[PDB]
RNA sequence: CCGUAAACGGUCCUAAGGUAGCGAAAUUCCUUGUCGGGUAAGUUCCGACCCGCACGAAAGGCGCAACGAUCUGGGCACUGU
RNA sequence: GCACCUCGAUGUCGGCUCAUCGCAUCCUGGGGCUGUAGUCGGUCCCAAGGGUUGGGCUGUUCGCCCAUUAAAGCGGUACG
RNA sequence: GGGGCCUUAGCUCAGGGGAGAGCGCCUGCUCGCAGGAGGUCAGCGGUUCGAUCCCGCUAGGCUCCACCA
RNA sequence: GGGGCCUUAGCUCAGCUGGGAGAGCGCCUGCUUUGCACGCAGGAGGUCAGCGGUUCGAUCCCGCUAGGCUCCACCA
């Protein structure tokens, strides 16, 4: 992945693409991602210094990280000391994965006094931490420790900065063969991970790479191998590509020749970090910032499959009753004797040509005809029962509709659209508590293509934005987004990529040939008093699609 | 809950209570009504409590005609002071009724449907009160 | 004043906005603040939390053996209190 | 609230001692209605005859708590 | 409870002829620029031709008192 | 004695005026993490203080029993 070998290649990049530079903006929009906007020479860059627990990246983004809230106060740290600075030099710190920035910022009283900005990747252990590189005390960290939790390498405003554990391993690169074969010490065949625990900044994926490309493992056939990767990666040879198997996803700035599978080869190693990240980043944000949400929508669904069971065993109930109220008519017909303490009397057979097995009924010491009437009364209670669990029944199924059309809607939405599907449940009192901005597109022929992502946006989209005979696109029987094309007569073309457009953005984004239907908006209504976000329609067409997220990617108009 | 939402003066004289009602004596809009006996202030308070007290055992029937109206304010000094430096803040509104005067009216129900209402009403008034119709001489 | 997890950021104002050490105090209205100890029961007392209306460094701050016809709590013995 | 009596003096809180009076009655006595099965209860009558506690905290009345009790009643008498 | 000062952009504050800064958000331009979203100027009602600007009141936020038996 | 608010997972607490029980901390399971006790999903735990009435379902409405805070006046 991003190894100390990426970060070799990163490192090279990032020196061959922004030298000197000016950073004019700093922008903090998620909690663990920075974008530093660099004016380098040419055109305007963006930077992307990212502390995920899981999604960790350096790359120069492209896309419009949007969002930009109320600013925390690293950021604002960041804005007052970095800001109208330069860049002197992006190197790393030997083979580790440690990023080191030297900021020739000037200080806000006028002199200038450079900085340096310390980005380490490591998973679930990365940090931003700013010093003053003159006594290297850090001026702020992105993530605050204390003396007690994580004891070394506290990370406090004005405490002396401190490096990450050495990791006792040699520098694998310029090493020679001889070094690199005289430490490993090979003796029953745990190879990848004596690669990982004794070379310097080295993934597990490299190593894997690294046993195959040597072949069959040997004394010398294994080491060769390794010293010839070494080799390329020194002399800045990458070949950065992406290769999956079944759905989950690796990346690296080598071609990959174990795990064989669709290798999708990238120009650079920022379009490559672009459309890696393009879908799980955006996944990890709206669940870090929506998770209560999604969790009452959950519970709530499972206290109504939980409601209708328990509904369905008073169904169940309902038939039980009636035979309470045959033996109650039993026990009237022949209650005249044995009327003190009353149970167990044998009743003979009122109706039928059956003559069955004399009953013996069982009743409470109130009184001999109120026991009759109980179970009477009981009978009539069953029966207004049979009309109010059915309405009940026919209201739990439309609000686990709702709510897993609301599911679809918070999984595929982006930070602004989950917001607004918060607004939107409170608005429902489901959560205790103008004209907005949606999502636009560009066709293939110019023609413009506006997705709602929010029911809020969709309603007022159906019937404020969108003319007629505009064709607007649904999912067949699944839950989607609502795609409309504000163009009088709608291209083939056009029609197939929209439709790929409200595939992606469904409950089948995952899935192949996902049913897609198109139809004029003058066709769909919504009944009055129902649940909103529900819209009908008729004489629709249907076509096939598949929901690639390159089409996506390529119709942004933005 | 019924006051003027502007008035000329925020405080006025409470005046006098002298002599019969000057004006709404008869009954011409309903057909039954309430004919007013001795005089005192009625709080729009009363007012309410004598409206829904008709309007509810009313449930079915006609409107109800408010002949009163509290246009008269009266000021209320804050508690635990000294007498005097200067008039206190207005407090409530009250509706100067003389005896002789109609207070509610209805019509569109019965006579014992009336009866009981206008008794419900006149059990929540500060005065005493009697039952009185629209007599057709002519 | 407003945020952000003492400390940092934005703004007004001044000469500059309380450092160390103490803190419900001979200082705390709320208030008999909360917890624990002591008693069967403790608006007093003791030890901590800071939430200090309105502690604070020679109108000295924090501790301190010995000392006091000093003040405030708790025990043994002792008794007509 | 007012300032009628007292500024050529009407000693003002809380306790101790001694009490007395009115029930709008805390218990004890006699009853009605109860959604009063019995015990225990709730509400409203008649009834002042008698009795209505020992402490910890605080100057405290009041109040909280401990242990009882048939109950640990409200007030007036220059807040006796 | 009684006097005095304010309620103005998301925050902090200036201010009878029709109202603004710094920070927070954007816009193209390679340590600074020239522009835009957002203002019931806390609300009501009177004087005139118009009120943030003058006044009688309601809520709110600070400051000083609430003493003698 | 007089009014009010609550008793909800081991702990701190929401649950909108009856439509079918949860957040955080806490205890386990599995994944992941080169490394600094920095991550994720999935499980339990509740007769909603105890009992019995109402209706088709009651923390919610009702009656009857255990409990805890508030709320009540001095004074010279």
């Amino acid at each position: 992945s991003f190894d100390g070998m990426f970060t070799y290649g990163m490192t090279h990049e990032l020196n061959e693409k922004i030298m000197g530079g000016r950073i004019t903006k700093i922008h903090q929009p998620y909690k663990h991602d920075v974008i530093f906007h660099i004016r380098a020479k040419g055109k305007n860059q963006k930077l992307l210094l990212s502390a995920h627990p899981s999604y960790s990246r350096v790359h120069i983004t492209a896309q419009a990280y949007e969002n930009p809230s109320e600013p925390p106060m690293f950021c604002m740290l960041l804005r007052k000391h970095i800001e109208g600075g330069f860049i002197e030099k992006i190197e790393q710190a030997g083979l580790d994965r440690i990023m080191i920035f030297h900021i020739k910022s000037r200080n806000e009283i006028g002199d200038e006094t450079v900085r340096k900005l310390y980005v380490e990747i490591m998973g679930r252990h990365s940090n931003i931490i700013l010093t003053d590189a003159a006594e290297n005390v850090i001026i702020d960290g992105l993530k605050h420790l204390s003396p007690s939790m994580n004891s070394y390498r506290t990370v406090l405003p004005g405490q002396d900065y401190k490096l990450p554990p050495a990791q006792d391993k040699i520098s694998p690169l310029e090493a020679s063969e001889d070094d690199i074969l005289r430490h490993l010490s090979f003796q029953e065949g745990r190879l990848d991970k004596q690669i990982v625990d004794h070379f310097s900044g080295v993934s597990p994926l490299f190593a894997k790479e690294a046993v195959h490309r040597a072949g069959l493992a040997n004394k010398v056939t294994l080491p060769k191998a390794l010293l010839a990767l070494f080799a390329e990666v020194k002399e800045h040879r990458f070949i950065p590509n992406i290769t999956t198997v079944n759905g989950k996803e690796y990346f690296y700035l080598l071609e990959l020749t174990h795990l064989k599978g669709e290798a999708r080869r990238f120009d650079s190693l920022s379009e490559l970090l672009d459309r890696f990240y393009f879908g799980k980043a955006e996944r990890d944000r709206v669940k870090q910032q929506a998770q209560d949400l999604e969790r009452f929508v959950v519970n709530e669904r499972k206290k109504n499959a939980n409601k209708i069971k328990k509904l369905e065993k008073t169904l169940e109930y309902s038939e039980n009753a009636k035979e309470f109220q045959l033996y109650g008519e039993l026990l009237t017909a022949n209650l005249y004797m044995l009327k003190k303490g009353d149970k167990q009397a044998e009743v003979i057979n009122y109706y039928d040509e059956e003559s069955p097995t004399i009953t013996i009924p069982l009743n409470p010491n109130k009184t001999p005809s109120e026991n009759a009437q109980a179970y009477f009364t009981k009978y009539q209670k069953a029966k207004n029962s049979v009309a109010v669990v059915e309405e009940q029944i026919r209201l739990a199924q439309e609000e686990i509709e709702y709510f897993d059309q609301l599911i679809q809607q918070l999984s595929s939405a982006s930070p602004r659209d989950i917001s607004e599907i918060r607004e939107e449940l409170v608005e429902g009192k489901y959560l205790r508590p103008h004209n907005p901005v949606l999502e636009t597109y560009e066709s293939t022929s110019g023609l413009t293509i506006l997705v709602g992502k929010n029911n809020r946006q969709n309603e007022y989209l159906t019937t404020r934005v969108a003319a007629r005979d505009d064709i607007w696109l649904h999912t067949k029987d699944i839950p989607g987004s609502h795609v409309v094309i504000r163009s009088s007569e709608p291209d083939e073309q056009t029609i197939m990529e929209a439709a790929t457009i409200a595939a992606y953005f469904s409950k089948a984004k995952d899935s192949s040939s996902v049913p897609v239907d198109y139809t004029k908006i003058r066709h769909v209504k919504k009944p009055n008093g129902a649940k909103p976000g529900f819209v009908t329609y008729d004489s629709q067409h249907t076509v096939f699609v598949t929901p690639d997220a390159d089409t996506v990617i390529k119709l942004k108009k933005s | 809950m019924l006051l003027p939402k502007r008035v000329k003066y925020r405080r006025e004289h409470r005046g006098k209570m002298r002599g019969r009602a000057k004006g709404g004596t008869e009954v011409h809009f309903g057909e039954f009504g309430i004919q007013a006996l001795e005089a005192s202030w009625i709080t729009n308070r009363q007012i309410e409590a004598a409206r829904i007290a008709m309007t509810r055992y009313m449930k079915r029937g006609g409107k109800v005609w408010i002949k009163i109206f509290p246009s008269k304010p009266y000021t209320a000094k804050p508690l635990e002071v000294r007498m005097g430096s200067g008039k206190g803040a207005p407090e409530g509104w009250v509706a100067v009724v003389k005896p002789g005067k109609v207070l509610f009216e209805i019509s569109g129900v019965s006579e014992e449907v009336a009866r009981e209402a206008l008794r419900l009403a006149s059990h929540k008034l500060p005065i005493k009160t009697k039952f009185v119709k629209r007599e057709e001489i002519g």
